[PDB]
């Protein structure tokens, strides 16, 4: 049988009462002059060290006063009370010392709880600190979880001070790994150079090893005489050594140099009828269609955003409840650019349907999205903090809008609806009235190119284009896209190759969908044929699919096997 | 469709003949499809639904009864559910269910296959009593693993068959009927119950020829079989399917040889008269009775859609059998061989000739149906000449294809 | 306060059970006649009110690893320890006395209540006096009073049990001097005291001076002194003097058990207050008064009645209208209904028949969906359990069943089957020439009288002759539908019938029927000034009740 719940808590509260009221105490922990009256029972129930401290037969087996050293009073108290009441209050600061005492006392359960918290807490500003912590204490799961997050976030920042204070073995593993995300192989070179020059000749012996992990395209060019300047005097065992050393170790390009500008598509038409929808991508350079991982729990009716740091996030959406059946959930996920998987993150406060995810000042802004509340403030605009991993509400928008799109220009949020537009000022958290459009169009998308807003299409859609200038604050017409008559083009505005291109899929009468993209000439106000997407590689995607600009690695992803 | 307005249904007998969730579904079907009698059907339904801890279907039935009572309060110009039942039912249902869950998890820790299987069957029965279809299945679908004896396999098949009828997963019924029959070496008449399960499942699957064959093999010694289908409806189901599919010789042999369908015909004298009138060429009396029973089984759970096709097949077969012995039959006499009019029979006969299997010609001048007895040789020669012409055309086609392939002629 | 226990309570007591069975973190061990029980002080403190003081007082017991606890059974302590480690008792029916004794010794309140509830529910037929002394030895007032009433009825019934011989003086005085003796005669308690006093020697003669004065003076001037002359120790003079003083004084008053008037118990009557649907009432054939009874469930109806030869009332089945298989028993003094072991099947209007001390429930819509719809289930009045028996031969509805010559007889439309309790089989009986249903039968003497059916059909069956015959037709007014009720009264066959006409009021009248005359002579006409309308689904049965415990039903003539 399962053991009784009612007697469990009744005994459990008696465990706590006998602890807070010091009665049945036979052993007391002496830590930096602080008394900790407790029991031999409860201490070794959670800890695997006290079982070897009491039931061992040593001097302490009879001694009733133990001087536990190299521990902290606060860490011991929270561990002791957790063994007595089961509540583990984990903050964002004391988890470091919590793990230190958990490993020292070999307390398995709190070790798993704090490890899971550190798995959730890993981010950019503590990746180096946690990896070194994961190297100090063997926490391989956290170490591998850190290392993957560490690998990408070092290359982005490579300026944190804790990077200098790292072990030689850890640096060799980081630098020699094939998971680095760098636009060039020279930034890792200078990162190694500054690390070697950070200290005295103690880095000289590690220099023969760190260069043995870097490619040879920089082991003969500049940053070899610079080390000679920093060499210890009269040392003739290094200058000649490196002169004839860079023969072996097989030049090979890395993996980070393979981020091509690609059009990420979501909620595409599933090839196999067993699944509802799928996610694919188009390669403007490779001219192929690479498959992507399915949305988390087939999360439909979601929104996409790509930060300037080239990161993909998913917010909002609905899952079919366990025939029409769908329930809306406020789950949030983050896409791994290398593992081809969606890592869960902190969920939102309110559920959303088709939310407009916009990034600005490192904050992810979700404007509207058919919230569940529906009160007088039926908008529920809220930003996300990528630093603290939390969501903070922002100033509500003046008017209630449906089926709207939002872009970011000049460090401001520009959301567009049928005919109205309001600009959000993040510095003061206020909304200001903008120019009014002369045409009533909805169900369209806009792309932010430079300092202009291009509202393409609207209502199927059409070829109407209204260009808005932030510096001029006016809506003006440019031209109409030349498309085949008696058709229903599906326009998609996006910025690629420092130019405004359009992903327009058109369907003729009783004909299959045709894929073609055009390049809009900014100065000539004309859409030029940049490339024609052949149907032999790209099949039908549907109608409710979304497109976004981003960079992905063709090596980590796999080609989708499907007949033309 | 169905949902017609027919009186004279005996609610007391039809409700008492069945028992269990089978009774509940039939009472719901009768109420929803028979107006001017839905109130008493719903009142009797909710009276029996509150027995054995119903939760979700009770709310649907109570809401329907509340609507029905509200309707009666406006025509000759809503009952309370007693929500204390919810408080009483839920607290009682949970306590015993957790205690039953308590006992079974002990047997999982004791590791006895039969005890685990028996407990899950009890859990499945309790879930079915509590109104949990899928929950009962998983208990039954994990009790199937822990089988040791052939009788345990038979009980496993019967439970899955019973649940899949409610779930309308008739594929699972047929699979388990085949497993329960073919495996154990094809007083306790166990195969009779399995054959009854297959017969109703096939009929619900729009199958007639196999359903009648399986129903005719069902022995009357089974008697009490209320969890799936009452014997009175089994006789009705068997007779209608046999009439539509079995020919005259096929009808006579199977009915007599079975010796249990003779007992089934005794329970339902109306269908017995139909086959006898069908045999003795009295289709006028055969079909007028058929319409009389039609309105009754037009509100039958798994008969209402299927029987309309069955009755249409019966009318077609009766007409085919009637005209078969005649080389030249007056259409007036054939029209007089039913309550139909002269024009209606002519349209029906014309449709039958268009479909076939009557081989007749209509002489509308004197309104006499002359049978077609075309000599085999003339048709044979005509279709042989047509075949030769088609063969020559295809030979020319392949000759052209060979020419264009040898000359490499294709659009670039 | 937040005391959540979802997936967190079990985890602690999962570990502590694992730690206990693996012998971990143990600091105290119990020595029980050489048996070691390594356990923890903290678990014992929260469970037992004695172990907390065993480990907290400043006495030397606190600083002692090995404690030698005596006067406790190893098995009882182990089942207490495992209950203190898992919360499950799993008590049997044999070791209840020793478990309660150790629970009282250790002052474990929760298990003490559980054993008290188990003991108060399991006073079936024989252990009543045994556990009453157990309740006298250990103060269990709630069980003591419950056993007191239970003993009072049952001891008077058997009055030959050997366990009654050994008892304390105070308990016997409370039992014997109480006015709850279920005895129809005053001499049976006299001889019961006489055999109790002659069981031992002088030590009990001291108690004789106090127990002899608790009986009414009519039995103290009897042969008791004459039989005491030969049983008195020699050279006793003053003892005779005090015996003579017990004739005149001490308030000779009538007892309560003699008021066992033979009455008729009725169920599902026309309720007076419209807020209630049905009610249970009673009629006094001799006192000509109408008494009432409390509804057992107060909300459930459609019940069946049965009366054992020991004059006991039982209620089984019914619908609240959800069918419930609950069981109840009527208290002859407290005017309440104590529930008993429920049935395994929820029956609608079951027919309960008593034979050989066993209650047999025949038919009554078991579940309806049985593979064999024709089944029965009996009850054990001694073991308090339900035992499955041979199933019914044929499917019958609105049937009746009676018991004749210690044999089960069930009657339906036209068929009858006799159940042989010794071999557990059904045997074919005679077939009735008339098909009548919705009627009941009465077991008077050695003849079964099937009255009514649809009427006034009088079809008499004899077990020794095995034949059905007609006697006469009951004289009833025409254009009416009589509701016949046949039952035994005062060792004489009589009927209770009500006639209803159009635009006319119902009339209640009972008639005296003669075997050789085949005529229902006018015995007594129930006046409407005392009895009102009953209804249509009412049932009638014969039994003895107490007028003082019950209350008269107020109704305007």
């Amino acid at each position: 049988r399962q053991i009784n719940t009612e007697y469990a808590v009744s005994l459990l509260e008696q465990l706590k009462l006998f602890y807070e009221q010091q009665l049945f105490t036979d052993i007391v922990l002496i830590v930096e002059g602080t008394e900790f009256p407790c029991h031999k029972m409860v201490l070794a129930t959670c800890s695997s060290y006290f079982r070897a401290m009491f039931m061992s037969g040593l001097s302490e087996s009879k001694q009733t006063h133990v001087h536990l050293r190299n521990v902290d009073a606060a860490t011991l108290q929270i561990i002791i009370t957790y063994a007595y009441t089961g509540n583990l209050a984990m903050n964002d600061s004391t988890v470091e010392q919590l793990y230190e005492t958990a490993c020292f006392l070999q307390v398995e359960d709190v070790l798993q709880r704090c490890r899971e918290y550190l798995i959730k807490k890993i981010n950019a500003e503590n990746c180096v600190r946690l990896l070194s912590f994961a190297d100090l204490f063997s926490c391989e799961e956290l170490k591998q979880s850190a290392k993957r997050m560490v690998e990408h976030k070092f290359t982005a920042v490579y300026h944190q001070d804790a990077f200098m204070q790292l072990s030689h073995d850890l640096l060799i593993d980081i630098l020699s790994s094939d998971n680095l995300n760098v636009e060039k192989e020279e930034t890792v070179r200078e990162a190694a150079m500054l690390w070697l020059e950070y200290n005295t000749e103690s880095r000289s012996q590690y220099l023969s090893s760190v260069l043995s992990q870097i490619r040879i395209d920089a082991l003969s060019e500049v940053t070899q005489r610079a080390w000679f300047q920093g060499l210890p005097p009269n040392d003739k065992s290094v200058v000649v050594q490196g002169l004839y050393k860079s023969m072996p170790k097989f030049f090979k390009p890395r993996l980070g140099m393979t981020k091509e500008e690609m059009m990420i598509f979501i909620e595409a038409s599933s090839e196999n009828p067993c699944s509802l929808y799928s996610s694919v991508c188009y390669s403007p350079q490779a001219e192929k269609v690479y498959k992507l991982c399915s949305p988390p729990a087939d999360l439909h009716k979601v929104g996409t955003v790509v930060t300037p740091d080239n990161d993909i996030y998913i917010a909002g959406g609905q899952v079919p409840l366990k025939q029409t059946a769908f329930r809306t959930v406020n789950c949030f996920y983050w896409f791994d650019a290398q593992q081809n998987t969606w890592f869960p993150k902190t969920p939102m406060l309110f559920v959303r349907i088709k939310p407009s995810l916009v990034c600005c000042e490192g904050y992810i802004y979700a404007i509207g999205g058919d919230s569940v509340g529906g009160e007088l403030n039926r908008r529920t605009v809220e930003r996300y903090d990528t630093e603290k991993d939390e969501w903070t509400m922002v100033s509500p928008l003046p008017c209630a809008w449906q089926w709207s799109a939002a872009v970011v220009v000049h460090d401001c949020i520009y959301v567009m609806t049928l005919n109205l537009m309001y600009c959000y000022f993040p510095r003061s958290d206020s909304w200001v009235e903008m120019a009014m459009r002369q045409t009533s169009r909805s169900f369209a998308s806009a792309a932010a190119f430079g300092d202009k807003i291009f509202y393409i299409g609207g209502l199927g859609s059409s070829v109407t284009v209204e260009i808005y200038d932030v510096n001029k604050n006016e809506w003006k017409m440019a031209a109409n896209i030349p498309a085949k008559r008696y058709s229903d083009p599906c326009v998609r505005a996006v910025v690629i190759s420092n130019s405004l291109c359009v992903f327009m899929r058109e369907t003729h009468l009783n004909e299959r969908a045709k894929y073609v993209t055009y390049q809009y000439d900014l100065e000539l106000d004309r859409w030029s044929l940049r490339q024609h997407i052949s149907e032999r590689v790209l099949w039908d995607l549907g109608r409710d699919f979304r497109c976004t600009v981003g960079k992905l690695y063709p090596s980590c992803l796999e080609e989708s096997p499907w007949k033309p | 469709n169905y949902v017609v307005e027919n009186p004279s249904l005996d609610l007391e007998q039809y409700a008492a003949s069945y028992s269990g969730l089978m009774r509940i579904e039939r009472l719901q079907f009768i109420a929803d499809h028979c107006p001017t009698l839905r109130v008493e059907a719903l009142k009797m339904a909710l009276s029996f639904v509150q027995r054995t801890f119903n939760v979700d279907m009770y709310e649907e039935i109570h809401r329907k009864l509340s609507e029905a009572t509200r309707e009666l309060q406006n025509a000759p110009d809503p009952p309370a559910l007693d929500t204390a039942w919810v408080e009483a039912t839920r607290k009682k249902a949970l306590l015993k269910l957790e205690k039953l869950d308590t006992d079974l998890k002990n047997y999982k820790g004791n590791s006895i296959k039969e005890s685990i299987r028996r407990g899950h069957d009890d859990l499945g029965d309790h879930y079915l009593d509590c109104g949990d279809l899928s929950n009962a299945l998983k208990c039954y679908s994990r009790a199937r693993d822990y089988c040791t004896s052939a009788k345990h396999v038979i009980n496993m098949c019967l439970n899955v068959i019973k649940v899949s009828v409610y779930l309308q997963n008739w594929s699972h019924v047929l699979s388990y009927v085949s497993k329960a029959e073919s495996t154990p070496e094809i007083t306790q008449a166990i195969l009779t119950k399995l054959k009854c399960a297959a017969g109703l499942a096939e009929l619900a699957a729009r199958k007639y020829k196999q359903a009648a064959k399986c129903l005719l093999l069902a022995s009357f010694d089974h008697c009490d079989f209320p969890e799936l289908l009452s014997p009175s409806n089994v006789a009705i189901y068997g007779g209608l399917c046999a009439l539509a599919t079995f020919d005259r010789q096929e009808l006579q042999r199977n009915v007599i040889s079975s010796s249990s369908f003779k007992l089934f015909l005794e329970l339902e004298p109306q269908v017995r008269d139909i086959i006898f009138k069908f045999y003795e060429s009295k289709y006028a009396s055969c079909l007028k009775m058929l319409d009389e029973m039609k309105d009754n089984l037009l509100l039958d759970m798994y008969l209402a859609p299927h029987v309309r096709t069955l009755y249409t097949q019966i009318r077609n077969r009766a007409l085919i059998q009637y005209f078969s012995p005649y080389v030249s039959a007056d259409m007036h006499r054939m029209a007089a061989a039913f309550n139909t009019t002269v024009a209606a029979l002519e349209d029906e006969l014309t449709q039958l000739i268009l479909e076939g299997l009557i081989s007749a010609r209509v002489d509308s001048h004197s309104k006499i149906l002359y049978a077609r007895d075309v000599d085999q040789r003339s048709t044979t020669f005509e279709k042989s000449l047509l075949m030769g012409k088609e063969f020559q055309r295809r030979a020319k086609a392949m000759m052209l294809r060979a020419a264009v392939l040898r000359n490499q002629i294709h659009v670039k």
